[PDB]
């Protein structure tokens, strides 16, 4: 114990003597943003309960949101029209990912089984691909590395790596004190990072396996995570109202977002296609938009009756959907 | 006892790495920002006729 | 005097626009926000919509002929104002007992009300209402199944400048009753049911928490709710039943002034079916 | 072209599918069978049904669902239970001396503080069981461990003046059981502003009434909810 002591101490003095100045200094002179309007171009009618998890398809068309009805809707953005709705097994869904190939959808929740539903049959409209089980917690998220493998984030403390057509872990990762809640694969797909309860956000090796670097931050737990566009840096979301931007080379926080009035938590948290706007939820009803280089708010996205417990960015850039727990779907742009 | 020397490896490994100055990791992050700003439909507003939802 | 004239006037102008904007205002929240979109919410913006009709139509003109004393429009024009006036007041009594019958299936059978009541229902039980309201205002009024034959009447009826109200015994009376008299009693059973089952709620709380810290409220709403409704009706449909039988003559400046206190209750209805938080809510982000 | 009737065509099917699905769902009602280890939870749920577990009674020809979860003391998890009809809480009142350390009892009150005061959990009444109440009884007319030895009000506590008993029994069991439910029944009264109430029930492994116990608490709950909503009560 007395060797792990003195190696954090190393690591933190590390880090330290590698900051030579934060990121509010040099970006001080960057024009700022401006105030940002935007309106609900369309709302998506048609899930019964409230919605958590989302994920945009790799056509900028489509995308496919979960619901504690059972019920897996795929809409198209463009028409406003309902592709598929895929009953569920388990009510209770926690997660979804929609495949960059656009055949594979997948789904998972309290029913600790990652369920994957191939929309490319012509037998079936729907049905079960894989029933990947092997986790002892609930599926806090899943993504989709390539048609072929998927990784997972549980509750078990622990992401694992699957194989499609074999159907069990081909990799494991360990290290996590409490429950994982987010998962983001950085753009080449080689790396990934998972928020967790532990107040840590970890980084991950995928073809490795083995974890590389941990970064503490904040105190309450992670509930959100995305990568910089660049693939190079990631912002957190947390219970506490601090929204944090983490750096992968630095090995350190760059610049936190937070505000006097907002005491809510952080549900989801985006980037913008140039990474210049970080689009964050919150247990407020109301979604926030911050400049990621100035930690400034830019705009306010409002008109959810409950809290927003999903959103995200296009391939393209050009919308933004978030799904709150009002049972809708609002595009926005 | 076990779990206490893999923590303590793990620290090891994560200890051993190479990390650039704040100031160099900054200026990436602001020029990749400058040099995409001119792609992004949500930071400038786009043309309703090039708006695809509008 | 001629100062009378001027304060009524300025009574009537503070009336119809005190209606307009209280049901303008509670229909716009209901449209604007998905939220507010509930199957009893249905109800409440179709009486909204009944008493913004009433206030825009009935109440400006027949202000108009109390204060010139004359009807300068056609003949048929009184017909119409007379229909759309019936219509008006019937469609926000019918309803109010639609409400209150919505909240005893509500609370009498709270499992099976989630099933029985529906979007689909609610819109067929709103056209329902309507359907009611337009056979007793529109179809004896047009067709002349209410003129009585009385010489007084007859007169009125000939000449263009007078559009008063002078009714057949059977038309009234069947009209009173439909109106008033039914959902009257509909809603009072409906509403001693209900006060029954929040005392009961009641009596069961306190002696499940008795110790512990933890039927003036109910008693209060019910209150608020009916004594606004009675208060405001009952005399009017009292004295119209009276005269129409004609064994107490009845002046017609009382029966107006029992008419536009029957009229107000358009105004009241907001204050008291749209005191919720939600509605609150909406009331305060839509103005300032 | 023809992709915009297919698309229509479709979005009309998959619509009509989810209108009678939304019927059916609104049909049935949801509780969450949330209660300590070793409480009876499952000698329950084996009477109600005559990694998640999920068990569908109907009585009265009222849809219910019951969903048991079974992994650590930290619920993130939790928040995916809002607006459930019910939550039905089992502890075995008997176990006010024992080990979970911790005395049984006291960690099973801790629970129901953390459920009772957790934000997504508002205006979500709880079912409150006290299993094995037979047990309980064996133990205090049985000569062995009192109760203010683990419970120091238990000393001052007195009978309360309902003293609704049942048709046979003791005066220190009657007293133990009402001190053990009217500890929690202090928990939840405190924190509640009328939103949401707790139920407690003494039963035992014998009685199998419970359905029309869960059935009748369920029916006060939504008929206090819609009092409440109307601002009736
Ligand atoms: C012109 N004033 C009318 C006369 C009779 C009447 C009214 C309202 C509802 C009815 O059922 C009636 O029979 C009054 O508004």
């Amino acid at each position: 114990r007395q060797e792990a002591e003195q190696l954090k101490n190393q690591i933190r003095d590390a880090r330290k003597a590698c900051a030579d100045a934060t990121l509010s200094q040099i970006t001080n002179n960057i024009d700022p943003v401006g105030r940002i309007q935007m309106r609900t171009r369309r709302t998506l009618r048609g899930h019964l309960a409230k919605i958590y998890a989302m994920h945009w398809g790799t056509d900028s068309r489509l995308l496919v949101s979960a619901s504690q009805d059972g019920k897996l809707i795929i809409w198209d953005s463009y028409t406003t029209n309902k592709v598929h709705a895929i009953p569920l097994r388990s009510s209770w869904v926690m997660t979804c990912a929609y495949a960059p190939s656009g055949n594979y959808v997948a789904c998972g929740g309290l029913d600790n089984i990652c369920s994957i539903y191939n929309l490319k049959t012509r037998e079936g409209n729907v049905r079960v691909s894989r029933e990947l089980a092997g986790h002892t917690g609930y599926l806090s998220c899943c993504r989709f590395l390539d048609d072929n493998q998927i990784v997972t984030s549980s509750g078990d403390t622990t992401c694992a790596l699957w194989d499609i057509e074999t159907g069990q872990q081909t990799t494991t990762f360990t290290g996590h004190t409490g429950d994982v809640m987010s998962l983001s694969l950085a753009p080449d797909t080689r790396l990934f990072v998972s928020g967790a309860c532990d107040a840590s956000a970890k980084l991950w090796d995928v073809r490795e396996g083995m974890c590389r670097q941990t970064f503490t931050g904040h105190e309450s737990d992670i509930n959100a995570i995305c990568f910089f566009p660049n693939g190079n840096a990631f912002a957190t979301g947390s219970d506490d109202a601090t929204c944090r931007l983490f750096d992968l080379r630095a090995d350190q926080e760059l610049m936190t977002y937070s505000h006097d009035n907002i005491i809510c938590g952080i549900t989801s948290v985006s980037f913008s296609k140039s990474g210049r706007l970080l689009l964050a939820g919150y247990d407020d009803f109301n979604c926030n938009v911050w400049d990621a280089l100035k930690a400034d708010r830019a705009g306010v996205l409002a008109g959810h009756d409950n809290r927003v417990s999903c959103l995200g960015v296009t391939d393209d850039g050009m919308a933004v959907a978030t799904g709150s727990w009002d049972s809708f779907l609002k595009i926005w742009n | 006892i076990a779990q206490a020397r893999k923590l303590v490896e793990q620290l090891k490994m994560e200890a051993n790495i190479d990390r650039i100055k704040v100031s160099k990791a900054a200026a990436d992050l602001m020029a990749y920002c400058e040099a995409h700003a001119k792609e992004d439909p949500l930071l400038t507003p786009v043309p309703a006729s090039e708006n695809p939802f509008r | 005097d001629e100062v009378w004239v001027v304060g009524m006037g300025i009574v009537m102008s503070l009336i119809v626009l005190a209606i307009v904007f209280g049901n303008v205002l509670v229909i716009t929240a209901i449209a604007k926000f998905e939220r507010l979109q509930t199957v009893t919410n249905y109800f409440i913006t179709s009486l909204a919509c009944a008493d913004l009709v009433m206030g825009l139509a009935v109440v400006p003109f027949g202000a108009a002929h109390i204060l010139t004393k004359t009807w300068t429009f056609g003949n048929f024009w009184c017909e119409f104002w007379t229909s759309i006036d019936v219509l008006c007041v019937t469609a926000s009594i019918e309803t109010l007992c639609v409400i209150a019958v919505d909240r005893y299936f509500a609370i009498t059978s709270p499992f099976k009300y989630q099933s029985l009541l529906t979007k689909n229902k609610a819109r067929v039980i709103i056209l329902m209402v309507w359907i009611v309201s337009g056979l007793t205002s529109f179809l004896p009024i047009q067709m002349h199944w209410y003129r009585a034959t009385h010489q007084e009447a007859i007169n009125c009826y000939a000449e263009e400048t007078c559009c008063d109200f002078f009714t057949n015994q059977a038309y009234a009376i069947a009209s009173s009753i439909v109106s008033f008299y039914v959902p009257l009693v509909i809603m009072v059973f409906v509403y001693s049911r209900v006060f029954q089952e929040a005392k009961r709620q009641l009596q069961k709380i306190d002696k499940s928490e008795g110790r512990f810290h933890v039927e003036h409220k109910a008693l209060k709403t019910l209150g608020i709710i009916m004594g606004t409704f009675t208060l405001c009706w009952l005399p009017f449909f009292i004295v119209n039943i009276v005269h129409v039988i004609q064994d107490n003559l009845i002046r017609k400046e009382v029966y107006i002034l029992l008419n536009w206190i029957g009229y107000v209750n358009s105004g009241f209805n907001p204050l008291i079916y749209c005191r919720s938080p939600d509605f609150r809510i909406a009331f305060q982000e839509l103005l300032c | 072209r023809n992709e915009e009737k297919a698309q229509r065509e479709a979005n009309k099917k998959i619509e009509k599918q989810l209108q009678k699905d939304k019927q059916v769902y609104r049909a049935t009602h949801r509780l969450l069978l949330l209660g300590a280890g070793e409480s009876g939870k499952s000698t329950i749920v084996k009477q109600m049904r005559i990694g998640i577990f999920e068990t569908k009674f109907q009585v009265d020809k009222v849809n219910f669902h019951m969903f048991d979860v079974g992994r650590d003391e930290r619920r993130k998890w939790i928040q995916c239970f809002n607006d459930v009809t019910a939550i039905i809480f089992v502890v075995a009142s008997s176990s006010y001396n024992m080990v979970i350390q911790t005395n049984r009892l006291q960690e099973a009150l801790n629970l129901f503080k953390s459920i009772w005061n957790n934000r997504w959990l508002r205006t979500i009444s709880v079912i409150l069981f006290l299993n094995k109440q037979d047990l309980l009884a064996e133990k205090v007319l049985a000569g062995k461990s009192k109760i203010e030895d683990y419970f120091p009000e238990f000393a001052r506590y007195t009978t309360p003046e309902d003293a609704t008993p049942e048709p046979g029994e003791d005066p220190r069991v009657t007293r133990a059981k009402y001190f053990i439910r009217d500890e929690f029944l202090r928990i939840s009264t405190a924190s509640g502003d009328g939103r949401h109430y707790c139920y407690p029930h003494f039963t035992c492994a014998v009685d199998t009434e419970n359905i029309r116990r869960v059935f009748n608490d369920c029916r006060d709950i939504i008929q206090r909810m819609h009092l409440r909503q109307y601002e009736l009560l």
